[PDB]
């Protein structure tokens, strides 16, 4: 279920799901580096009915994973609200900015 | 007998040419510009743009500007962000202009990579992730300096009635205007009143750009206006794109480079889809609506062909639309657009198409 | 038969066109070039693999030189993989599983041409 | 509160791993190796290999070697041909080894990028377009020797029964054997008698490689053998893969990495298709034939699944086949191969798959 674009935590993912790329929801595939910065989504948990902050950290420094591409946009906003915006490469400040895949890290309520 | 030769120019004249910016997202390090003839769908050539290239054509029609990122060993080693100058007719590299290593990496909205009206400066979006606007001096082949005043703002809207002025959309819901001096540094600036509520009615960044004003559409199908005929920008809106029927079926705008303006007539073109709700602002077009910006009424609606981005040519009265892979050519010399042809497979993953400039002085 | 520029474009852009009998790659005539000219901004290879192809229109056999055009990324259009009289790398100049841009100033492969040498 | 971390190792044991070399010919500057678990089809990771990369795994299983070409600005600027050494478990870059700017750019036949049996030297094909064999000292991280004696020859066939010896196929239809010293320089060499007629019966370069001999199949379905139990290679052949019925339907071999040998049984696996004629030597398999190399007779035939390349794992008795996009996994512990599963979309344009070594 975590490998589907419909999975609730993925509500603002624009990119490849890391869990399809040899990583998990919260870990980079071997040899790709987490971004320290990220866009953030607010996603609805269908089980408890509460909204949670999800941090969409990229994994960087390897070329495109190419698997499980998602382009979901719940509560996503343009670049004038920059940390809510997902049409930019959140690897942009890494030592190597090549985009590999995206994670969906649960922050909290 | 026969001999293979290089050194040739593009086979069709400039006035026939369009530029399809292929991100090739599946292999984003090999992005490129595909050059096509819009009159017959013929592939004319290409310009390689490495990782997540952006592209524009010089106002004078002689050069193609690209913007890209290299690293010494692609996925490791030292970063070089650059603007490149290419000859439009030979499709050859001429010059590299070094940028600071923070040029925007993202999808190809027009406003991330622009030039002043007089063609003397390239004006680009930076993100480190702190935002500023970068100025490149074309004559000098130099980077000038960051426009730090634009922190917390996004994208570049040139003012076509002034030689080196542009605006940007800010997180306060207003517009910041920057007026450059002859050296590309900020000579003066001004900030408008709030144009839109960021929380309650966020706008798409793509302008419908007239010579002395600009229109923007919102997530909920409203229209906002920025009039820069004066030194102070006067902001207005909203007015609704939607009648009662439209509202009942929840029609909203959706797309990327999703609007355009035919300046002579004041017709604004907008990609629209039904059953709008939170999360549908980048949905493909069910329809294209054509709005009279003077009467504030819709004058036409046609099938969207799942289009996501468009561009307008004032000089030949044309509209191109783009669904990610295929380019549609429309005649917009009358209120209802007419489909002339479709170019299939123009790109693998493009969200931006542009004409080769004709005239425009 | 001998002059692709006077022929139907659809015909010369097909992998079945008689002189493309040992092409492995993208036809330059679909890439903004022609059968004997590189697309703008791409460079001819000074070396090539060579094929012998039969011309069905005049019934004669011709030496064809498969020069590449180089220094731009893959054209992506009209990919062909025809193998008439093609041989492995121990007959190197008859072999088409190598990049004949390999000796250019930039070896990036853009597209392949089919240049008629003679009978 | 969750925290994203890197630094992680590949999640499946080495013995489960296979390596699909994706040329991505449509975008050849972003070639890569995809790492898969053959037991369940799971994607485990990848290694980027820039323009037309080649790949192998160190014989001791600890490292991945790639071979590729960079330019300062990709389509312009200074060329750098390299071997890179990557950690096999962390899939991270460790070392770049500089090559002269003539490493082979071409499709991924095994014999273009190999290593000595003892694992101490990488042995690679150059073309400028004049051919030579390049030697890389793994321990020193240095290019140490350029075997110009191999001019007019092609591909590298290691001898599994000697520590630093290999053969290459030459334009005279014979084989050149090179024996490296412990410094990676040529210590001796020899040339066989003509094995095959280059003009009349050309062989595919892909060996069916045993411990002390190698078999090769031809464009017309004959088999040639090279026995290297001694210092001097003894050559023989042809015998035909084909019986009279086979000939009537014009069956011939076709593909790229198109053969394999199961060393315990002597079974040789070959991709075949009917209606052979000039120009069909890279056609996808209609069938896989299973040949007994001792009796020189076919024992079985199965559907080919349009496969183009293969590889064998001796110790788990497995064969993988590959059609450009998808990987089929076969059990070959008995004379008839049994299809276990297919890994769909393992690559966009791959003609080579390899097992992680387990034999040390």
């Amino acid at each position: 279920e975590v490998n589907s674009c419909d999975y609730w935590r993925h509500c603002a993912v624009d990119g490849f799901l890391c869990s399809c790329c040899g990583g998990t929801t919260t870990t980079c595939p071997p040899g790709s580096t987490p971004s320290p910065i990220s866009w953030i989504g607010t996603c609805h948990n269908p089980h408890d009915g509460k909204d949670y902050l999800i941090s969409y950290h990229d994994c960087c420094g390897k070329t495109a994973c190419g698997r499980c591409q998602c382009n979901t946009q719940t509560r996503e906003r343009p670049g004038y609200e920059f940390f809510l915006h997902n049409d930019v490469n959140w690897c942009m400040a890494n030592e190597n900015s090549t985009f590999h895949c995206t994670t969906s890290v649960l922050v909290g309520l | 007998r026969e001999v293979l030769t290089g050194g040739h120019s593009v086979s069709a004249p400039q006035e026939n040419r369009i530029y399809v910016m292929d991100s090739v997202f599946m292999h984003l390090t090999e992005s490129r510009v595909h050059v096509y003839d819009y009159t017959n769908g013929k592939f004319l050539g290409m310009v390689p743009t490495a990782f997540n290239g952006h592209v524009q054509v010089s106002n004078d029609g002689k050069k193609i500007y690209t913007m890209t990122t290299y690293h010494e060993r692609i996925t490791r080693g030292k970063r070089s962000d650059v603007v490149e100058v290419w000859d439009a007719d030979k499709l050859t590299f001429e010059k590299e202009i070094s940028l600071p290593p923070k040029r925007v990496q993202g999808l190809n909205y027009d406003g991330l990579f622009r030039q002043t009206t007089d063609g003397k400066f390239i004006v680009l979006q930076n993100a480190s992730p702190a935002t500023s606007i970068g100025i490149v001096d074309v004559a000098k082949g130099d980077y000038v300096e960051d426009v730090t005043a634009a922190a917390g703002c996004w994208s570049v809207i040139p003012q076509p009635n002034r030689p080196r002025s542009f605006m940007t959309i800010c997180g306060d819901g207003g517009l910041l205007t920057i007026n450059l001096g002859e050296d590309g540094k900020v000579a003066s600036q001004s900030r408008s009143k709030q144009m839109f509520s960021v929380k309650d009615d966020p706008i798409f960044i793509a302008p419908a750009l007239d010579k002395d004003k600009a229109h923007f559409v919102s997530y909920y199908g409203n229209v906002y206006s920025a009039d820069f005929s004066g030194d102070e920008v006067k902001v207005d809106g909203p007015w609704s794109l939607l009648n009662d029927e439209d509202k009942a079926k929840n029609w909203v705008p959706g797309g990327y480079n999703l609007v355009g303006l035919h300046r002579a007539s004041g017709r604004m073109y907008v990609f629209m889809h039904p059953d709008g709700k939170e999360g549908t602002h980048k949905f493909p077009a069910a329809e294209i609506w054509v709005m009279d910006t003077k009467t504030k009424q819709r004058v036409a609606r046609i099938p969207g062909r799942d289009a996501l981005s468009m561009t307008i040519d004032q000089q030949r009265n044309l509209m191109l639309t783009l669904d990610g892979g295929n380019v549609n050519v429309y005649d917009i010399s009358q209120p209802e657009p007419k489909l002339l042809r479709t170019i299939e497979g123009a790109a693998e993953a493009s969200l931006q198409v542009q004409f080769h400039p004709v005239g425009g002085t």
